[PDB]
């Protein structure tokens, strides 16, 4: 699953 | 901190841009973030975005052959490269970028100025990649 | 890549750690990881131990420690969730959720509520779309 938008 | 991909996507491109579509997508998967649409033929699906992240990151130019298939709607090809691809259908503009670990893909509604589109599709491109994303 | 920058670029920087990972919690593999002096690396065994402890017996977690990068926190809260500990003025909180495990333990005496906010809120957005 991809992180947080940065 | 921990805001989610359908909140940045609606902001970050949603807002700034008349979107028939607009989605974040995983690079490898083509696993969608968060996507937007309106009326669409059909739901972009992780079959029609694996296919743009295979192309893109391996061969760009194959675009030229068949097309940009996303929602159901075939883009013809007016610029492929493997950071970026743009295509039309009619008046309809596409803009697709590639960052370190994503797609970037929005298409407007008919007759909104395509240069808008890529420029909020490139420079959200941009930042992602001076993150690392 | 991008776990990495997020550990870096934004856990790191709202909250000031001696130690961060983000890994798996079926495996315990790292999918990233910061560490600032720690006795010795932090191990994919230690988060295993971890993963297993929170998901089975949180209870587990009185019996034997914590064990991050060779140091020893000791448990304040344990639930299959949550799990809280101390070492000295330095404080750890670890969450789980479906597929994941986040772990963070502060520099002496930076506020623990900022540590349990910050890694808290990175598990309810996981837990929003059900990792």
């Amino acid at each position: 699953p991809p992180p947080p938008p940065p | 901190g921990s805001g989610s991909w359908q909140s940045y996507v609606d902001n970050q491109i949603c807002q700034h841009v008349d979107c028939r579509l607009a989605v974040i997508a995983g690079l490898q998967d083509g696993a969608v973030w968060a996507k937007f649409e309106k009326d669409l033929p059909k739901q972009i699906t992780q079959q029609e975005l694996k296919t743009i992240a295979d192309a893109i990151r391996s061969n760009p130019n194959s675009f030229l052959e068949g097309g940009i298939h996303l929602g159901g709607e075939k883009y013809i090809c007016i610029q492929a490269d493997n950071s970026l691809v743009r295509g039309r259908k009619g008046s309809s503009a596409l803009c697709i970028v590639a960052t370190n670990t994503c797609l970037l893909a929005a298409a407007t509604v008919d007759g909104f100025p395509p240069g808008q589109l890529n420029n909020v599709v490139e420079k959200l491109g941009d930042y992602l990649k001076a993150n690392n994303y």
